[PDB]
């Protein structure tokens, strides 16, 4: 299938050079890629494909091939559903690294494999230069590069300029949103006579209307009470979707925004998902956010955090892992079939969004926003 | 159950427009004024305007007290 | 006149303490109100209007009162026609003045003058607190925030909210775009049920469908040759109205975009200006555009620049001030009565937009998107 | 008149599609290449994929 959505763990002992390959291919850090490159060189060429293990979630869609026959191009050319809001300008730069590449065909064409491509953003357009290269092989080269985090969003087109129609060719964007967390966009070529293939992945602004929650006027009418246990539950998944059921909560809202006395509560839940009986690889939940603490009024400019949690199924009983600061936290619901995600109700003025990652599904909740 | 005020307001609200008030106080402590129509906003117990609301209601429900 | 376009010179000498004002207040410098609110407590007590000589333009709008009556609010709100792009994430910060006033009551009035004021974008909403007041009067408050730059521009929505309808309320916000050039927004209140009144100001998209400027293969038909002398000059004033015409030429993008071989010229005309004649008062033209000098492909970190150019009417005569490291230059045209604004062909890949800022009229054009 | 290069692509040409060619020194020292179907580019000297593409059409040059 051209496009879906999987997960795995991520153990960085069992990767070759993996501890190095985190921390100089993808963490900004030298700004020549003679680093990164080394520790690729040596790593890539026992196992082509050693990166993929670094992946803890991969969110793939199919894309047509566009030919520009004046220029002889096949261009592939799309939008990565990114599963959060990138940055702040505040915030620093992520090191991606893209790759190119496609099968190996059985005999050896004229042409080589070449592939460039672009990450183009409104102002800017950050390429991938030769510059830019940190490994090369007959049918898949990979850069590195730096760019501001709140570049990668929304808005930034993935362009990869390509001179033939390779089968099974396909570009990669890794991206890392934590120093344990790496998300990879992929747009895998398909017939230019298709029309583009996008994942079961989707974007909902739980906040829509924020002015509803200036107040506890509408709390008994939203359905947000005591009584409901601040759950107004409406279902992310869709019909035909995995069997795994996902629910987001928009009484949370009212805990971001609202200026009213709230039911006292522990936790609130952000969202669930039952279907863990039959799930198979790892879910993964990512919270994004602000540490308003120290915060100077005259100078108001706080960083974006990420924190991503997995849940992973033992013995039939699914357990959670956990980052530093993070304000959210998973945790088995009413049965092993369920998990949910429980955050404080005081850390909701200050959470921008969380965001669900498991087999074909990838929800992008923001508390913040209309669309 | 108990309820607990979040997030204070941020904007000032008319003394005409208070019917009554409370001073809940837990990890943030706070007024809670109730505009005369139901609605219920917190305000911080230490802002001047609030503290100004606060003496001026109850030296209009003493008056208008006996 | 709810709304309009304004412009001045503006001579600090001739201004009472202009050069600490613009050094402490209009300047990210000390990160305490402390400074700028006392230069601004003396030179205010005297000269009240004081900060109104510092904005080289002013671009006012009337907005109608909103009411809510339940918390006794009459809120003004409008998006501010932002000149130029505020920033890419890599800039620094720009501090702005945010000012609320109204007209002094000819009696003593029930209430006293209050206003909560922010500045809200996607992500975060920068109140203007208690903690960022650097001024205060019977009928006036000034506000002071360091804001990065690329926060500034259309996406920030600015609220104001007042407890009753102050005759003649308005909200400024003051922003310094160069160390010589400040624009000034303005949010005037209007009757609630007045409608909208914003200034004649433009943003325009002239390099629309930017793929089209890849190449040469469209100069002919777009008639952008040298037969025309590189000129598809288009109107940007609209209607016969104000009597001073200004106009746009798209010839600009191909020198921007195309990879092909352009005409040889030392100068294109990005944009002109005629009715000089009867103008009265200095017209300003501000370029956006990025610093040329090769950065590192692996972390292509570039900031954006702001150069604010003024001609000014001489006994008829019209001049401009020094575009020293400005890519643009204003020089005369046909009569004293037009004027042009000159750019090195070689300097349009880098160009961001141009702004053009006259009596009534404001017109920012933009080298970048679609629409 | 006289035309320059203000630009260089990014891209590659395939050489099965560049009739002709010629380098252009003054603003910007610059490759030129003409397709078949009309069409100039401007390409980087010092771009290692362009003196491969030069060198196996001056076979037929």
């Amino acid at each position: 299938h051209s496009s879906g959505v999987s997960t795995q763990s991520v153990d960085l002992s069992q990767i070759k050079r993996g501890d190095e390959i985190q921390a100089h291919c993808l963490t900004p850090a030298e700004t020549e890629v003679t680093e990164c490159a080394g520790i690729l060189k040596d790593v890539l060429s026992k196992n082509l494909h050693e990166l993929q293990g670094l992946c803890n979630v991969k969110n793939k869609m199919g894309v047509p091939w566009v030919s520009v026959e004046e220029l002889g191009q096949e261009i592939i050319t799309g939008r990565l559903p990114f599963p959060s809001v990138g940055g702040t300008p505040v915030n620093d730069l992520v090191r991606v690294l893209v790759v190119a590449e496609s099968n190996t065909p059985e005999e050896t064409p004229e042409e080589e494999f070449y592939a460039y491509v672009e990450l183009q953003t409104e102002l800017y357009t950050f390429g991938l230069s030769d510059d830019n290269v940190v490994f090369t092989s007959d049918y898949m080269t990979v850069w590195m590069i730096d760019i501001p985090k709140s570049y990668v969003d929304v808005g930034m087109l993935t362009r990869a300029t390509f001179l033939e129609q390779w089968p099974g060719a396909k570009v990669t964007v890794m991206i890392p949103y934590s120093s344990t967390f790496t998300w990879c966009g992929e747009l895998g070529a398909i017939s230019e006579e298709s029309a583009p293939q996008p994942s079961l992945s989707a974007r909902s602004p739980v906040c829509k209307n924020s002015a509803r929650y200036s107040t506890s006027k509408f709390c008994e009418v939203d359905g947000c009470t005591a009584e409901t246990g601040m759950e107004k539950m409406s279902l992310l998944t869709p019909f035909g979707g995995p069997p795994q059921q996902a629910k987001m909560n928009t009484c949370p809202c009212y805990y971001k925004y609202s200026v009213s006395p709230l039911p006292a509560m522990d936790h609130l839940i952000l969202a669930d998902l039952a279907g863990l009986d039959s799930l198979t690889s790892p879910v993964y939940v990512m919270a994004a956010y602000f540490d308003s603490t120290h915060e100077n009024p005259v100078r108001p400019s706080s960083k974006l955090y990420h924190c991503a949690l997995q849940m992973t199924s033992h013995d039939g009983v699914w357990t959670s892992t956990s980052s530093e600061q993070c304000p959210i936290r998973l945790v088995e619901g009413q049965s092993q079939n369920v998990l949910q995600v429980r955050v404080a109700p005081t850390s909701m003025p200050n959470l921008v969004g969380v965001s669900l990652m498991l087999e074909g599904q990838q929800y992008r909740l923001e508390y913040f926003g209309d669309h | 159950d108990k309820r607990t005020c979040v997030s204070l307001t941020t904007q000032r609200l008319p003394v005409s427009r208070i019917k009554t008030y409370t001073i809940t106080e837990g990890s943030l402590r706070a007024v809670i004024f109730i505009t005369k129509r139901g609605l219920k906003v917190c305000a911080d117990p230490q802002a001047t305007w609030v503290r100004d609301v606060v003496r001026s209601m109850d030296r209009k429900s003493n008056t208008r007290n006996n």
